[PDB]
């Protein structure tokens, strides 16, 4: 009756037979489809000498799991859990053009899980990747610094990347004193 | 002692204990955890780059309704130490820190009552990006604030709050070039949001 | 797919595989390793501390006999994902590197084919030493 | 040895011997460690920073009931 | 038949009983010899103001383990293996 035991039912149901290493799709020819966006939290740094820039961000990323469904009407009508990154398959989107720091997201918080198999995984990661400084204009430059985000080993027949929204996210955003964000797009190649 | 090895073993069996599941029953209702900053030291403010560094233990305090016992079958035994890592834990972190580290240093033992309330306090070592305010230089007074927030519950699962209206001084060592004036504490919701709450340090 | 997880489970299945032995067959025969450098950037050369920096990708490839499956009996699949951590790797490393950090920086999986060919292409940040010439 | 193997795995079985239970062998009991240091070589002192390294060796010293 | 087959068997067979914690010598009495060596990589650094030496050194030791013995005719004429360190006994230099 209680919410933790159906809970408890719920997990020992969902990951009785669970393989993290293989893709969560129930035909071979179907697409993992990840809708990919990105949450500026800061712009910690822009070191024009050694031309790389240091943003937090957060990785956000949602996909479907087949195997992740359950019907909530037979669990206390819970519709959604908090899992660990590390118990499930997850995408992985690296950083091509990193500079000096990693290319993965290591951070690995808990995956938001609904019934539907819908997850949603938005990790933090600190990036230094690398860009082209143009110093023309300086002190009055404008700077236009890339990131590229990618899977590294699955083909876009395997996993597809979806524009969540075209302008990366900065409601959370710490403001600099030093730069301001004249645009901040991603572009799916 | 041998009572104490059966009752930790007891505690966490995992037959009746998985720390993935929120101690939060009879519905989603909501865990509230008691968050208190004690500032060690104040270890440096660079102002060049804009981060101040602290020293601090970040105690929490919440009720887990599934570590409770009996002290009489226990040898009254009425508290014991359980490794943070094998119980459940509310995810609070420091959102506004630059380096990105945010979860604390050490991960040390949670003190456990028979009725169930816990008791962390871990260190943790934070560089919290804060602006300067460059006008009165050297002259200067700063107002950097660090922010604490949940990575994994919203509003709707776990619910922060004070402890204290201020952060606590209690095992303080002074700086020698920053002279602290004030510490308070806030907590802040959203009036359209309804699943935001952060604690935030001045 | 209950294909893909079934055959991936067989293949890592530690009571067959053992990751800890080298991949050699018909004897005492050694396993023969391909790499390439591909090289993604040059991040900096530092003069003063003899050290360059370079973003590459470490191709690696070989042959592992244990890793390999009829196609018909799993549903015509010819190549599986595995996570390189779980395989036999030859321990490849850059040995004249600066910082002391020898090995690749991801470890991202390993696409193995049916017939038992292994191809890893890690991403590496690397910093190595080399001898500045100031003339 | 074999009798070095078999004590050590006597002694370190973690069905017995649990390494997170403080040795005490009464709820009131309190364990008493011996504490020295020796200073191997004072490497630094920094001024500005306000910081002293060395390098030492502490001992400490200490009983415990179960690894008898 | 295949030398990883008889790998796999020599390594479930040395490791049956094996402690690492254990100093491996057959009699208390022995002593372990450690044969110690130093291959230098490159002088890193030499730092004068802090007065510290950074050197890159591959630290070459050898010593023998009485439970990690084995007769290569049983093991289609394995003679040598490698293993990681951290499942051995290893000195503590
Ligand atoms: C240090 O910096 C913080 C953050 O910039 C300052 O906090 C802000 O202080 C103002 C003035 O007290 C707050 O506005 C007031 O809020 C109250 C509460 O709702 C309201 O009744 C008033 O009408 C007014 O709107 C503001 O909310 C607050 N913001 C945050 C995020 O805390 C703080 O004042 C600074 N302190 C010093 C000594 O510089
Ligand atoms: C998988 O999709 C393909 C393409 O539509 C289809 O031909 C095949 O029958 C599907 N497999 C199953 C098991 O439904
Ligand atoms: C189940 O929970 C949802 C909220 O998550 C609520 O809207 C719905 O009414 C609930 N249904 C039942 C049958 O309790
Ligand atoms: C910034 O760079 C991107 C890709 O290099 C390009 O598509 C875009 O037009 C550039 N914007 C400006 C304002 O230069
Ligand atoms: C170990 O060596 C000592 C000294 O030579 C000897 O007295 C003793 O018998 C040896 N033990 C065994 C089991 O051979
Ligand atoms: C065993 O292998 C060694 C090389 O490691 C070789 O010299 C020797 O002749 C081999 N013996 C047999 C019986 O195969
Ligand atoms: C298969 C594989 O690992 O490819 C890595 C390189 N990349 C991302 C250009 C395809
Ligand atoms: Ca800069
Ligand atoms: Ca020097």
């Amino acid at each position: 009756e209680t919410r933790a035991h159906a809970e408890e039912r719920l997990l020992k149901k969902l990951f009785s037979g669970y393989n993290k290493w293989s893709r969560p799709v129930a035909n071979i020819s179907d697409v993992v489809l990840v809708r990919f966006g990105l949450s500026i939290a800061q712009l910690i740094d822009v070191d024009e000498k050694n031309q790389m820039m240091t943003t937090n961000v957060w990785v956000k990323q949602e996909w479907h799991d087949y195997k992740l469904r359950w019907d909530p009407a037979d669990y206390e009508n819970v519709t959604s859990i908090r899992i660990p990154s590390e118990l499930i398959w997850r995408p992985d989107i690296v950083l091509y053009n990193n500079a000096d720091g990693d290319f993965a997201v290591t951070h690995l918080t808990k995956a938001h899980l609904f019934h539907d198999g819908r997850v949603q995984w938005t990790p933090p990661a600190i990036y230094k990747s690398s860009c082209s400084i143009d110093v023309t204009f300086f002190p009055f430059d404008q700077q236009n610094c890339t990131m590229k985000f990618g899977s590294w080993t699955y083909d876009k027949a395997k996993i597809d990347l979806v524009n969540m929204h075209s302008r990366v996210d900065q409601l959370d955003f710490w403001e600099s004193g030093e730069w301001v964000i004249v645009d901040a797009v991603g572009t799916y190649n | 002692t041998d009572t104490e090895e059966r009752l930790v073993e007891h505690l966490l069996d995992p037959s009746r204990y998985n720390k993935l599941i929120r101690p939060a029953t009879n519905g989603s209702e909501l865990v509230t955890v008691q968050l208190m900053v004690s500032l060690a030291q104040l270890i440096s403010v660079h102002e060049r780059e804009q981060i101040m560094t602290t020293n601090v233990w970040l105690t929490q305090e919440w009720e887990d309704y599934r570590l409770t016992w009996k002290p009489e079958e226990f040898d009254n035994m009425k508290k014991v130490r359980l490794p943070s890592k094998h119980i459940w834990l509310p995810d609070v972190v420091l959102y506004n820190n630059a380096d990105g580290m945010y979860e604390v240093s050490f991960y040390s033992n949670a003190v456990v009552s028979y009725d169930g309330s816990i008791f962390w306090l871990p260190p943790a070592i934070y560089k919290s990006a804060c602006k300067i305010e460059v006008k009165h230089f050297p002259f200067d007074q700063q107002n950097c604030t660090m922010k604490f927030r949940s990575w994994t519950y919203d509003r709707t699962e776990i619910d922060l709050v004070l402890k204290s209206e201020v952060a606590s001084l209690d095992d303080f060592t002074p700086s020698g070039e920053w002279d602290i004036v004030a510490l308070p504490g806030r907590r802040n919701e959203n009036p359209d949001d309804s699943t935001y709450v952060d604690i935030t340090y001045d």
